[PDB]
Formats: structure tokens, C-alpha cells, sequence
């Protein structure tokens, strides 16, 4: 098979700049059999470029493809707000293979997260389960670090986090890490804290609460 | 003219099968092939196979050979895709598209791609059964106060399957609300949280309540989030 590798996995550019998306192939791919696709969030993919360089019907002139052999490049001359999506390259020279995809992210000024922590409700404690939630609200870039510390002991393998999509208004991200423990294990300790490390923070922020207070 | 309407969402047990339909219209149906692509939640596109609407020849991907069977009904201009022996990692959105990469008559290589796509079919494979969500309040306090802003939310925990809709004050509080994508717990049940930032001055006077709706279990929960002491 012919493996298509797209780099980078995420491209962070501000609206208005020119975007260049690469699609390297493991073998020489015929120029007439390489296609580019766009997938907006929550929609089906849409054919952008066909035959490496020819654009499909209804595609703006800012989209253009180039390259031959193993190196191919999709170019967006001016990034529009609707142009921020994921782009896949596809070849059918030998069988058929899609690329890894390249998410074009809106590049924003660095924004520090507003860290909040929520103790497990007594309604949930009555069911023999305690869930502690650490909230990271509105931050850029997406990369962050959340560590759960229970009585200074680092927690690992017992928490799940979730990140929202890039906000359509301020182009920011939000994270929600949920530490799940049994009611018995929850009542064995006192201090519950999540340490948040981000680029917008000069030092990692720690929001804590003592159980029973 | 060209439209591709797919069948509704499916929820199947591991080991079972699922058949997805692809109703085509607006173009000579037997002149174009039909390709099928699936997309796991969060992952990229994955080609499944190609079928000629003329002779019926199929070219499946090696990953799905033996489990997938694509058929077309020329009398109804409908393409089908059956995937048997479903496993948990088969949970994905299955798309169908009008193919212009291989000739439907002679199998020649074409200068084109997948022009028109379908709306997609979400197939969820899990051994879990339908269960209503337990809504717990994320009560605010001084720990959830960054300046004058306070944060409070709801914990939609332990439910199956997707989705759930969360609104605040019957949908009147939308600005500053973040409903996070659900995480799949080890128990097979989903769980998410929906938070909202509000001024700390309004914690004592205002009333905040989340409206959690889960249609598969017919569960409607209105949990009031109050600041605890
Ligand atoms: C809007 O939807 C239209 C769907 O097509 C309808 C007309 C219904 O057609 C379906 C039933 C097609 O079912 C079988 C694939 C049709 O097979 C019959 C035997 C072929 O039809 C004959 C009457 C003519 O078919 C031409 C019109 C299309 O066939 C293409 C050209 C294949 O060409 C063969 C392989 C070689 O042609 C010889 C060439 C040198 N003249």
C-alpha cells in the first residue's frame, strides 16, 4: 500500500495568512490520482482538489494544489474563517489511501486558563462514588497539563479529561478533568488538588479543597 | 441534482452486523461507482471499499476483507454496505460517496475523486445497554472564584448511548457555557460535564439549573445547582 503522511497534524495560523499543507507519500504517486478533501466540523468531507492541481466545482480560487511524485502541497492563499477545518489528501494510484489529516487551527494570543475545582456532591457520595472535577476555562494554546494530587500523592490512571473544540468566538479551548474514586477511598484522604500547567501561567496554578470543609 | 441520503443511526452489540443504505438520485446511477469511507470519533478518514453500480464488482480494503459486503440495487438506485462481526472499534460514522476514481464499466483509473458525499451513518458498537444518566451538581464555592467570576456545572455521569443535550435555565443561559464531549468510561457508559461561568455576586440571588435530556432512555432531569454553604 501507499501510505500518505500529512505534517503537521495541527497547523496554527491566524485568519488571513497563507497556509501550506504537505502530503508526502511512501511511493511515487501519479499526479492524476491525488485528491484533497475538506471536512468542516460536524459535516461530511468535501472534494477540494482532484488530480493534484485541479480544483473541484464550487471551490474558491484561494484553494490550489501542486506537487508531483511523492511531495504534494495544498495551498490556501488567504485563510478565511470558514477555511479552518481538517484537510485530508487521498491517492488512488495503488488501491486507495487517505492521509492522516491536517487540522488548521486559529492562531490566537496566549491565554491563561481560569482553573476551577468542584468537590463531589453528596448526592453522588450516597451511591458509593466520588467524582472530583478540575475545570480549565478558556485558554490558548490547547496544550496543557493537569495533575491530580490527593494528600500530596500524585494520581495516575484514575482520571479522564475532555477538551472542547476551538471556541467560535474567542478561539480558545476548555478542559474538564474528572478524578473518579470510590466513597471509601475518597474518605481516606483530606486535601484534593489539581495542578494546572500552561504557557499563559508564569507558575502552575493549584486549586485545592479540604474534604469536609 | 445529485443527492446521497443514508440510513439512520445504528446501535449494535459486539459480534452482530449492520447494513447501511445509500440512496442515490440525480445522476445516471450505473455510470458512477460508489465508495464507502468510515471515520472513528476523533480519528481520520478510512477507506473501506469500492463497488461498481454496473457489473457489481467490488474492491474492498484489506482491513475489512471478510467482514464487509457491498451491494447495489439498480432498480432503487440504492447502495448498501454490510459489516459483519462488529467489534467495539468499529464504532464510527460510515459515509458513502459517488466515486470517480475507478470506472464503473471497465475499472479504469479516473482523474477525479469523491465528488458528492452522504450525510453519514453513525454506527455505535458496544456491549452496554440503554441506561439513564445520573445528574450530579458541581456546586460552586470560594474555590471556584477567579476574581468576580464563579463557575458551576452539572455532571452527566453513567449513561448510554450518545447523545445528551444540556441547557441552562431552559436555554436562557448560553453565553459562557461549556458542554464538554463525553468520555467513554471503562464500564462502557458515557459521562460528560457542562459548566458555565457566572458572576460571583449572583450566586446567592440568582437560580441556576441544568436541563439534561437523554432521549434513548427518555430521561429528563432538572438539577438545581446551588452554592454549598
Ligand atoms: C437514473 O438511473 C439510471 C440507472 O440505469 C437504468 C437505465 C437501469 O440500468 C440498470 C438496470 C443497469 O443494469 C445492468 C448493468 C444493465 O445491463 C444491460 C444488459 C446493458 O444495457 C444495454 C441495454 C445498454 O447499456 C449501455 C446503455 C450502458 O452500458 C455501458 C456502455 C457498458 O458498455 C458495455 C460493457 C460494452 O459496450 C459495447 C460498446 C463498444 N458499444
Amino acid at each position: 500500500e501507499i501510505v500518505l503522511t500529512q505534517s503537521p497534524g495541527t497547523l496554527s495560523l491566524s485568519p488571513g495568512e497563507r497556509a501550506t499543507l504537505s502530503c508526502r507519500a511512501s511511493q511515487t504517486v501519479s499526479s492524476t490520482s491525488l485528491a484533497w478533501y475538506q471536512q468542516k466540523p460536524g459535516q461530511a468531507p468535501r472534494l477540494l482538489i482532484y488530480g493534484a492541481s485541479s480544483r473541484a466545482t464550487g471551490i474558491p480560487d484561494r484553494f490550489s494544489g501542486s506537487g508531483s511524485g511523492t511531495d504534494f502541497t495544498l495551498t490556501i492563499s488567504r485563510l478565511e474563517p470558514e477555511d479552518f477545518a481538517v484537510y485530508y489528501c487521498q491517492q488512488h494510484d495503488t488501491s486507495l489511501t487517505f492521509g492522516g489529516g491536517t487540522k488548521v487551527e486559529i492562531k490566537r494570543t496566549v491565554a491563561a486558563p481560569s482553573v476551577f475545582i468542584f468537590p463531589p456532591s453528596d448526592e453522588q457520595l450516597k451511591s458509593g462514588t466520588a467524582s472530583v472535577v478540575c475545570l480549565l476555562n478558556n485558554f490558548y494554546p490547547r496544550e496543557a497539563k493537569v495533575q491530580w494530587k490527593v494528600d500530596n500523592a500524585l494520581q495516575s490512571g484514575n482520571s479522564q479529561e475532555s477538551v472542547t473544540e476551538q471556541d467560535s468566538k474567542d478561539s480558545t479551548y476548555s478542559l474538564s478533568s474528572t478524578l473518579t474514586l470510590s466513597k471509601a477511598d475518597y474518605e481516606k484522604h483530606k486535601v484534593y488538588a489539581c495542578e494546572v500547567t500552561h504557557q499563559g501561567l508564569s507558575s502552575p496554578v493549584t486549586k485545592s479543597f479540604n474534604r469536609g470543609e | 441534482q445529485v443527492q446521497l441520503v443514508q440510513s439512520g443511526a445504528e446501535v449494535k452489540k459486539p459480534g452482530a452486523s449492520v447494513k447501511v443504505s445509500c440512496k442515490a438520485s440525480g445522476y445516471p446511477f450505473t455510470s458512477y461507482g460508489i465508495s464507502w469511507v468510515r471515520q472513528a470519533p476523533g480519528q481520520g478518514l478510512e477507506w473501506m471499499g469500492w463497488i461498481s453500480t454496473y457489473n457489481g464488482n467490488t474492491n474492498y480494503a484489506q482491513k475489512f476483507q471478510g467482514r464487509v459486503t457491498m451491494t447495489t440495487d439498480t432498480s432503487t438506485t440504492t447502495g448498501y454496505m454490510e459489516l459483519r462481526r462488529l467489534r467495539s472499534d468499529d464504532t464510527a460514522v460510515y459515509y458513502c460517496a459517488r466515486d470517480y476514481t475507478r470506472g464503473a464499466w471497465f475499472g479504469e483509473s479516473l482523474i477525479g475523486g469523491f465528488d458528492n458525499w452522504g450525510q453519514g451513518t453513525l454506527v455505535t458498537v458496544s456491549s452496554a445497554s440503554t441506561k439513564g444518566p445520573s445528574v450530579f451538581p458541581l456546586a460552586p464555592s470560594s474555590k471556584s472564584t477567579s476574581g468576580g467570576t464563579a463557575a458551576l456545572g452539572c455532571l452527566v455521569k453513567d449513561y448510554f448511548p450518545e447523545p445528551v443535550t444540556v441547557s441552562w435555565n431552559s436555554g436562557a443561559l448560553t453565553s459562557g457555557v461549556h458542554t464538554f464531549p463525553a468520555v467513554l468510561q471503562s464500564s462502557g457508559l458515557y459521562s460528560l460535564s457542562s459548566v458555565v461561568t457566572v458572576p460571583s455576586s449572583s450566586l446567592g440571588t440568582q437560580t441556576y439549573i441544568c436541563n439534561v435530556n437523554h432521549k434513548p432512555s427518555n430521561t429528563k432531569v432538572d438539577k438545581k445547582v446551588e452554592p454549598k454553604s
